[PDB]
């Protein structure tokens, strides 16, 4: 019935994990600044209309613990009425939050929702948690599980990716992402943090090695050399040996950071005097193997092709989180994407991978390369640990 | 009810009191030699626990003993291997009332202390547990440890419970649970087993009493009272929420999957599990745990299938189940080992370690000493790793005498011939040697195909030829396979048979056919595999099935290692063996495989090049060609079709043994296979994976017709069922 | 807005108790792949490829419960490894929402069929566990006031007037309708025993349920620094906090869990399945977080305005038992009948094992209105923090 549109999207500079300049911020704070940065954009706008806010974290304990979402309404002053409800979908739940609040807006029982996530990994590692498939042998036994890191140099070894290949797809991420940075194309979007003082703690993503060299990127080691490896291949027993290709120069980035996404109907928007500036198409979620794991994306891709009529070349822009360079490769060889509509901005190989957050992040990094470009169509899509993918597309307004 | 008693039988336990007030709890069940785990014991035990209850304001203290040999050591495996799925709730409440049993002597709020004067194993180490201080008599024979595992069992009497929260769970399970490792009471202390030692047996229970006194004088409040049952208790190495363990915590399962190669153990994996969830909660809420997981075990097959192999078959061979009834023990005072090759060397080795002095003939002195050298080389390994003294290796050494001139052979009683593959040949190395050695000298031939009656004709005394066939690494390797051939008296083969438990190994005799029993049937294996490579299967996943099939190496690897050109001779052997017999062969897919090898010159590990490729003498992955030969990836059948083709082509040959009266038992079937060709101990043996298959079709004799007719459809009709295995 | 969403089934464990409880030594993934495996008993020729997510609510998700408990539950069950998984966390209506959510995906058109539900083991996984923000960071615990769910509802017993009678007897009230509806066999086909891997039995009813309660039990029971002041620096104009809620009128500590399968109408055609009810409407509002539990209010209300429908046309109302004084208030304020609220007992006799008990609460409406033929159900509940969550199930 309905029709979801996105009004806003923006997010915080990922800083990184050692001695990085968000490890003194609290994961909350994080997402209070967007909130405080989407009230500036709109002073008048009716918060009582808001009656969501949904936000993904792949760690929730510690600082991320009891509803973060909802802290962040309190903290930030937002009527009590608004919700809060956190979700974890691993590497998606920043997209899965986006894509739940316009399946929330399309139903008829939602009006103006607020989406996105947050993952502090400098405060709250990954794995903080706990978790049934690693600290259970009875279930960790049966589902064979592996680390991402590994199904991804099967996914090299599978394909035939070499060492070299991966590094130049990390180089390309690196050129690509400060391009974007020096062109402009990320200041309206993302919102430097500073502190109750109003002092500058970041206002870029520190991640990102803009001077890096394809013979830098050869001298990293495989960073990710128990007993994975044969239990892997336990599984893929028709490959010997399972060449370690990825290090820390051609993987995603350990990183903090937060974004937000305000989605509404027409209706609401007009209510409120916003502008959209993009429409949700159609998601879709779908997913392969959990030992490899990483090959979701591309089943969950073209099932919102699928659903929305669209097949590969009515899509302008491609987004895939860079979470190791193999997957974005195979994902490029499966689909047959042209190298010019794939991660145009750069990912997370340069600027970072903050779990929780990231799926909101590039969300909102195709609303603003789709306006920046004028063009119409853009998918984004991420893989997931246990081997699960989601897929969303959206058309510009 | 909730009770210390289950649901006639004789007393376990002996009862006394002391002047001060000690108990003693002297077991001694009369139905046998041993204090074992039983229906008798469980209420015995209980008797004597409601008694330590009753009166409690007139005990100070409690001993274990026992007034066997041993201490407490197995439990009814007669009747545990007739569990059914329907009976999970009775091995619930059995295992749950004998660790009520041990949680009541264990909270009795006054010190217990273990007097093990023996073998304290398993449930009777359980027990020991149990109590807050153990005492070992440090004596011959003496073992401790949780060998539940190998019976595809658990320590489910409180075992892993306990010793988790003794060790912690990376310890305990790795050490002790794992592999149900049997520690020397040294060793046993050292890594907190056991508290402390004595010399004799009879300085225990004074011991044990004088221990009890002075913790009740010097420890008052801490008397009776476990680490973890006092406020403040840590566990060693941390709880699975302790961030120290849980960061490596995830690598215990798949470290596990990776030691199992993928096989079907339920065993290791039940263990692991029991050992964390039991770490997450309390202690009684943990045995609780424990319980479940070995009720779960215990209706399984595979622990039918190992408590077959393992108790009931494995006795049956050490009691004499194929050694001739009636013969008696004669003994043996030189023996003489002809050839010093690795068979040979290995040879002298094991039969000088067991005591035996050894002449090592070989057709030049430099030959016979650079044989001997690999016993040196074996002891210098066990000096390093310190597993012997170095007066008692020189010993060893000094048995064997290495020589090049037939007249050293003089005295020998007890003769082993490891020459070449060739019935000339040793024909004419038993004919030069055969009236040096004594009158009654065995003439043993180790061979693995060469029919026995052929190369007894090379001797006169042709009723004391036989064949004693070992595995190399002699020294590794636990099976002996006897062969009689039809002029060996059976006295002959009593002195073999004796001859093969004086060196530590297990034997089993087998009638002389050509492949005897285990070359035989480890051939059918190994071409199973290199016919799945002529198929155009993929060489990593053959090589995957059989390691995760259960077997301790890959079938190509195995093929390097039995060398190809071996394997060509085996089949013009077993050609012109039923050809010039009257009939036409049926070859094999797998022959086509083994000459394309050896037209390339890859004839396997000793040429230097064979399925794998071999640098520095070790190793080093596929041969690369291999997939352009054959077509690798053009067939892709299902992983356990490839396992069950190489299960059941040996488990089928296996039937076919027993058929021609090659074997005599299935207890030398099922241990002859674990033990000679390394066939999976979760099946319990060839023999007896034919009544212990459980598939999709089902489990029993039947399911494992039905499946191998499956596979006779699909892949051909040389697994198609005997005649035998049918109504 | 479309598509229909239907209920085709909704099962739940039983809950165990927290101390000496039957389910302390069962790990929470256990309860949820149990309820799994009877969704697959009941219909064993479903195609579970067609199912396109699970969604699980959790309010502690760590330990035994982290690393996405929903995606473990369908890779431990066998599940088709694209059907998903995932976790949300609303507090005490993790439950509810993750069927409303479940309910809104099939809605949109671009999810089928979808199995929603929650899981808490408290005696494993105790509330807190999680840490939080509002505890962490003394600068947002001082400016949003935090004051703990229990004293929020001893204000709002003091407010409103409950006296500590008043209180217990619905106590005695929810215990007595509890004990008849397991008497009545009102749950023998939606409660599922957990067992063990053997088979054998470990709980096959709510083992917190205190039957032969009486009034003078109640009052003999006593009730459970600075939250206090804190509240009344909100509420200036209360003098004191009267402490009447003690652990005999209040929710149980438990542990369960709870599965709810919905669809649309091609979904359940399309596999043979019988749809026993269909959603209507939900909504989610909240009130003052001092008080924390007066948000079921304006959540019914919105809930009610969304369908077309008033007080008098719901058969049955089934708010959670959190507190007494909340149910009491919430009755008040609309005048629900004393023979429509929660008539088959709640959380302060059988448990409130909060990530579950929405779907918990759901089910058992969804089981009453087919045994007494009623067509209308609202099922709401409070949630920390201050929020509130409310659905509308209609019999088909
Ligand atoms: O009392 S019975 O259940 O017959 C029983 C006794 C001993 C063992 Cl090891 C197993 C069962
Ligand atoms: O039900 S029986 O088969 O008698 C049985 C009971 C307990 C054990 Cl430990 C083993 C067997
Ligand atoms: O302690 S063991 O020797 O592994 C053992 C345990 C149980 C039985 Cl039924 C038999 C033997």
């Amino acid at each position: 019935s309905e029709e979801a549109f996105i009004y806003e999207a923006i997010r915080t500079p990922r800083g990184k994990q050692k001695n990085g300049s968000l490890h003194e911020v609290k994961p909350l704070s994080l997402v209070v600044g967007l909130i405080d940065e989407l009230r500036k954009r709109h002073p008048d706008l009716d918060e009582n209309l808001i009656s969501d806010v949904i936000l993904g974290c792949v760690s929730p304990v510690g600082d991320q613990g009891g509803d973060i979402a909802r802290a962040a309404v309190l903290a930030s002053g937002m009527p009590v009425t608004s919700g809060g409800v956190q979700l974890n979908r691993f590497c998606a739940s920043g997209l899965e939050a986006v894509n739940t609040a316009a399946q929330k807006v399309r139903s008829g029982w939602d009006d103006l929702v607020l989406a996105g996530g947050v993952e502090s990994m400098s405060r709250v590692p990954m794995g903080s948690d706990g978790g049934a498939m690693g600290l259970d042998p009875a279930t960790n036994y049966d589902v064979m599980f592996v680390p991402q890191s590994i199904g991804a140099d099967l996914i090299a070894t599978i394909e035939g990716f070499s060492r070299e290949d991966v590094d130049a797809y990390a180089l390309r991420s690196q050129q690509k992402a400060a391009e974007a940075w020096s062109g402009g194309y990320f200041a309206k979007s993302v919102v430097p943090v500073r502190d109750q003082n109003g002092l500058l703690i970041l206002d870029h993503d520190e991640h990102m090695r803009p001077d890096t060299t394809k013979e830098g990127l050869a001298k990293l080691k495989p960073a990710f050399e128990g007993g994975f490896d044969d239990v892997a291949l336990q599984k893929y027993h028709w490959v010997e040996k399972i060449n370690h290709v990825h290090t820390g120069g051609n993987s995603s980035g350990i990183v903090d950071g937060a974004a937000l996404v305000m989605i509404g109907s027409a209706a609401a928007g007009k209510l409120q005097g916003l502008t959209p500036r993009a429409r949700i198409v159609a998601t879709a979620t779908s997913g392969a193997d959990p030992v490899i794991m990483l090959t979701g994306p591309t089943p969950a891709t073209r099932k919102v092709l699928d659903r929305a009529g669209l097949t590969v070349d009515d899509i302008d822009l491609f987004e895939l989180n860079e979470a190791f360079a193999s997957v974005v490769l195979k994902f490029q060889k499966d689909l047959n994407i042209p190298d010019e509509k794939l991660n145009v901005n750069g990912g997370a190989i340069a600027m970072g991978h903050p779990l929780g957050a990231t799926g909101a992040m590039i969300l909102g990094t195709m609303v603003d390369e789709l306006e920046r470009r004028n063009a119409r169509r853009a998918l984004i899509t991420l893989c997931i640990g246990g081997g699960m993918g989601v897929a969303t597309i959206i058309e510009r307004v | 009810g909730s009770s210390h008693h289950h649901h006639m039988p004789d007393n376990t336990i002996q009862w006394d009191k002391d002047a001060d007030g000690i108990v003693t709890l002297t077991m001694d069940d009369p139905s046998g030699s041993t204090n074992v785990m039983n229906e008798a014991y469980i209420e015995s035990m209980g008797k004597a626990v409601d008694r330590l209850v009753a009166e409690k304001d007139s005990i100070t203290g409690v001993v274990v003993a026992s007034a066997k040999k041993t201490f407490f050591a197995g439990g009814d495996v007669k009747t545990m291997i007739q569990a059914r799925p329907e009976d999970a709730g009775d091995v619930f409440n059995t295992v749950e009332t004998i660790k009520r049993q041990l949680r009541t002597l264990e909270t009795l709020g006054k010190p217990v202390v273990a007097a093990i004067n023996g073998a304290a194993l398993g449930g009777g180490l359980e027990i020991a547990l149990a109590c807050h201080h153990r005492i070992a008599a440090d004596v011959k024979g003496s073992q401790l440890g949780l060998p539940e595992v190998t019976l595809g069992l658990l320590p489910g009497g409180g075992g892993v419970t306990r010793t988790v929260r003794m060790f912690g769970i990376q310890n305990a399970f790795v050490s002790v649970l794992a592999q149900g490792t049997r520690f020397k009471p040294a060793k046993a202390k050292e890594i907190g087993l056991v508290d402390e030692l004595v010399a004799t047996v009879e300085e225990l229970v004074p011991a044990a009493k004088a221990w009890i006194k002075e913790e009740l004088k010097a420890n008052p409040d801490g008397a009776g009272v476990q680490p973890w049952d006092k406020k403040g208790y840590k566990m060693p190495g941390g709880t699975p929420s302790s961030p120290g363990l849980a960061a490596i915590l995830p690598s215990f399962p798949s470290n596990l999957r990776k030691q199992l190669k993928g096989a079907p153990m339920p065993a290791p994996r039940a263990i692991l599990a029991a050992a964390v969830e039991g770490a997450q909660v309390d202690f009684d809420t943990a045995s609780r745990i424990e319980s479940r997981y070995f009720a779960s075990l215990v209706t399984g097959q595979v622990a039918k299938n190992m408590m077959q192999a393992f108790f009931f078959d494995l006795q049956a061979i050490n009691a004499g189940g194929s050694r001739p009834e009636g013969i008696g023990k004669t003994p043996i005072k030189r023996i003489g080992v002809l050839g010093a090759g690795m068979m040979g060397a290995g040879i002298a080795y094991v039969s000088a370690k067991a005591g035996y002095e050894v002449v090592l003939k070989d057709v030049s002195l430099e030959a016979a000493a650079k044989g001997k050298g690999y016993s040196e080389k074996l002891e210098a390994k066990a000096l390093e790793r310190g597993r012997t003294t170095q007066e008692r290796s020189d010993a060893l050494l000094a048995r064997i005498t290495p020589t090049a001139d037939a007249a050293d052979f003089k005295g020998v009683d007890f003769v082993i011939e490891a020459v070449f593959e060739n019935q000339e040949l040793k024909h004419k190395v038993f004919g030069e040697i055969e009236d040096i050695v004594e009158p009654n000298a065995i003439l043993g031939s180790n061979t693995s195909t060469l029919p026995i009656t052929g190369l007894a004709t090379g001797v006169k005394r042709q009723e004391d030829f036989i064949g004693i066939h070992f595995f190399s690494p002699v020294d590794k390797m636990p099976l002996v396979e006897i062969i009689k051939g039809e002029k060996t008296s059976d006295e002959a083969l009593a002195r073999v048979f004796d001859y093969t438990l004086a060196i530590g190994k297990t034997p089993i005799v087998v009638n002389d056919s050509r492949g005897f029993f285990t070359s035989r049937v480890i051939g059918t294996f190994v071409n199973e595999a290199l016919a799945m490579l002529g198929e155009g299967v993929e060489p990593a996943s053959i090589e995957q099935a059989g390691s995760q099939a259960g077997y301790p190496a890959p079938p190509l690897q195995l093929s390097d290692e039995l060398n190809l050109e071996l394997m060509h001779k085996i089949a013009v052997a077993t050609r012109k063996g039923v050809e010039d017999a009257g009939g036409t062969y049926q070859p094999h897919p797998a022959e086509a495989v083994v000459e394309k090898m050896i037209e390339l010159g890859r004839s396997g590990r000793l040429k230097g090049a064979g399925f794998y490729e071999y640098a520095d003498g070790k190793r080093s992955g596929l041969w690369p060609g291999l997939r352009e030969t054959f077509k690798s990836g053009s067939s892709q059948p299902p992983l356990q079709d490839m396992i069950d083709r190489m299960l059941f082509a040996e488990a089928l040959e296996t039937q076919k043994c027993l058929d021609e009266g090659v074997l005599t038992s299935t207890a030398d079937a099922n241990i002859g296979s674990i033990m000679g060709i390394g066939f999976p101990p979760w099946t319990g043996g060839s023999a007896q994976f034919i009544v212990g298959y459980s598939g999709p079709a089902g489990t029993g004799k039947a399911a494992f017709v039905a499946r191998a007719r499956e596979l006779a459809a699909a892949y051909g009709d040389r697994f198609l069922p005997p005649e035998s295995l049918l109504s």
